[PDB]
């Protein structure tokens, strides 16, 4: 599964 | 060097009146943008799909377009494509072999 | 096995004309299975395989951390632009992550960034750090260590990615496992003199593949020239190997095609 990125 | 490298190829080894699908297959390429035209006789073909894209471990782009096509005795097939690391237009002639 | 999980994201301010302008995509052994864009709004099968494997569930939830992941890295791109004193123009976000679970029984993972075509961000072998590529991601190295992102993606990486990868391959097994024959085809036409022989192989399955070029008999590999591996539309392949000959000599080269779907390696003269 895809997943959420982090904030740069 | 970020030029867009091309390969034009049928699914199938082409025969004469045999249904088939024309690729074209752009490759190590920035940025994404970039315009892939499948041709018959200087103009666009009918229902072309385009994936995907995708892109190598080096990060270089990639695009693939085909499209269902009979290849028609006396045409000339290739693929025409624009990206800004160009000049002009690029274009690849298929060999139907 | 081995077996591998891939995710690539791609966000940029310059698609662009009727082009999504954020989309991700997942492979699975190396073939697309799953598809998102910005365009569609919606993650969606792209094998059958998945489709019938997995409930609207799946669906909802991959779409819309799919929805998320577009505000994330739509404020990404405004970050990593100012980090490098852009105003405008095209610039591109990517991401690459994964998994691979190698027959062994023992897992690899890597979670690694680019910004406009190089290196930006990555994290590092051991999980525990990122290592900024450039200058202009040192806060975000900074920020996302203080943030416990390093251990956030090492869970994802060896539990949530694998366990999931074990599934995938379980449902597309035959799909994965299946082998397709190449139809081969030698071919020369020339001129300016030299007589330019190629070989193609249509629509071979899996992907490695080997074809050669031989002149008397002998391999003329140092001087054979490879257009790779290319894909096909439909989950297959096609490669391409020419070779100059005299006009003439034509009838001592032969290309050879050895593939796992072949009842034998393939053997084939010019004309």
């Amino acid at each position: 599964i895809d997943w959420f990125d982090g904030k740069d | 060097d970020l030029t867009p490298k091309v390969q034009v190829y049928s699914r199938f080894p082409a025969s004469a009146g045999t249904k088939n699908v024309l690729n074209c297959f752009a490759a190590g390429f920035h940025p994404p943008k970039i315009s892939i035209t499948l041709m018959k006789d200087g103009v666009p073909m009918e229902g072309a799909q385009y994936s995907d894209m995708s892109f190598n471990d080096d990060w270089t782009f990639q695009r693939l377009v085909h499209a269902d096509f009979t290849p028609s005795s006396g045409s000339t097939y290739a693929c025409k494509v624009e990206h800004e690391t160009l000049k002009e237009p690029q274009v690849y002639k298929w060999d139907p072999e | 096995e081995l077996h591998t999980l891939r995710y690539i994201r791609t966000a940029m301010t310059d698609p662009g004309p009727g082009q999504p302008w954020f989309v991700t995509v997942g492979y699975v052994d190396g073939e697309l299975f799953v598809h998102y864009n910005s365009t569609a709004r919606r993650y969606v099968p792209r094998t059958e395989w998945i489709a019938a494997n997995t409930d609207q569930q799946y669906w909802d939830g991959q779409t819309q951390i799919g929805q998320l992941n577009e505000q994330i890295n739509r404020e990404n791109l405004g970050i990593r632009q100012r980090r490098y004193n852009q105003t405008g123009g095209s610039h591109t976000v990517q991401w690459m992550f994964g998994c691979d679970i190698l027959e062994d029984g023992t897992i690899r993972g890597y979670r690694q960034s680019a910004y406009d075509g190089r290196d930006f961000i990555a994290l590092d072998k051991d999980m525990k750090t990122f290592t900024a590529a450039v200058p202009e991601a040192v806060p975000t190295k900074r920020k996302w260590e203080e943030e416990s992102e390093p251990e956030r993606w090492k869970n994802y990486l060896e539990e949530t990615c694998v366990e999931w990868l074990r599934r995938y391959v379980e449902y597309g097994k035959a799909e994965l496992g299946r082998r397709e024959r190449p139809e081969v085809r030698v071919w020369g036409k020339e001129a300016d003199g030299i007589l330019t022989l190629s070989c193609r192989a249509h629509g071979f399955y899996p992907r490695p593949i080997v074809v050669s070029w031989l002149k008397d008999g002998a391999v003329r590999g140092q001087d054979a020239h490879s257009g790779g591996i290319v894909p096909n539309g439909d989950g297959t392949y096609h490669t391409w190997v020419t070779i100059e000959a005299q006009p003439g000599d034509g009838d001592k080269y032969q290309c050879r095609v050895e593939h796992a779907s072949l009842p034998q390696p393939g053997l084939y003269s010019w004309k």
